[PDB]
């Protein structure tokens, strides 16, 4: 009996351990997903900003081209005025 | 019970054997967890930098676009300024 | 009182809803991490295989080069033998 | 209680107002969840294909490496075959 007692106490102790282990396993899974998600979220933000930024950079390019167009007109006009201011006194 | 005993002694052996084993496992899970935290905390720090890097970049772009649009309007102005001079220089040549 | 009763019953009903909602929120988080992880895992497998495959492909290249080396020797030997089988009867 | 009433009537109003609101929220979470499942189930199907694609590719490589090594040994052979002929053709030229 005293033997049976210590064997049964061990059967119980194994159960404790076994439990403590199980919750530890789930705690690990919890941790892993948690960081997995948190990371995924920031990854996404970065995506949005990258593309927000890219979209903008593309539009800055379009702008620069437009400015070029305008500028070409402007300088040309200067050369008309130049030939006008020429024909008058010539 | 002289036999029942041998079976209990062997159980006790099996029992401590596994108890001690689970203890190892737990200890490893424990590590597993600390590594995940350390590893993850880092990956987030990485990302949070790239973000702030971008964030800054984006503000810079935003400002350059501000300036670009302003530079355009000044050009547009001085352009129309000549649209005048031309119209007037024309009339003077149709007399 | 009959008014107070129906107001209190509503206070209770709100609680039900409020609970049902909370567990629904957590259920959603659970789902999200779950797939997040499951995906991460397969992503990793694919990584391993990709590199397993790459490593191999690199080694196949090394092999081919080695074969070339050997082959160059082999053909050269053929041209020695050819000049031997020449000098004898010549 | 003529006033207590007005306050209870207003509470009931506040109460159904929010009950009905939470119901909307729940309904949305419900969607949220179905979308995540559908979306995820798919991403996994995608990955599980790329995998099997690779898996096949890898077996093919493995076989070509098998064949390559075999082709090398045959060459090595016939090579040494000539190492002989040369050694013997030599002696015949040192007489």
């Amino acid at each position: 009996s005293e033997l049976r007692r210590t064997m049964q106490n061990l059967e119980i102790e194994l159960q404790s351990q076994l439990s403590m282990k199980a919750s530890l396993e789930n705690s690990l899974e919890e941790t892993k997903g948690r960081y997995c998600m948190q990371l995924a979220q920031i990854q996404e933000m970065i995506g949005s900003v990258e593309e927000q930024l890219a979209q903008l950079r593309c539009e800055m390019e379009q702008q620069n081209q437009e400015y070029k167009i305008l500028l070409d007109v402007k300088t040309r006009l200067e050369q008309e005025i130049a030939t006008y201011r020429r024909l008058l006194e010539g | 019970t002289k036999h029942e005993i041998s079976e209990m002694n062997r159980m006790i052996q099996r029992l401590r054997a596994e108890i001690d084993n689970v203890k190892k496992q737990c200890a490893n899970l424990q590590n597993a967890i600390a590594d995940a935290e350390q590893r993850g905390e880092l990956a987030l720090k990485d990302a949070r930098n790239k973000l702030a890097e971008l964030e800054e970049a984006l503000q810079k772009a935003k400002q350059d676009m501000a300036r670009l649009l302003r530079e355009y309007q000044e050009l547009m102005n001085t352009k129309l300024a000549l649209d005048v001079e031309i119209a007037t220089y024309r009339k003077l040549l149709e007399g």
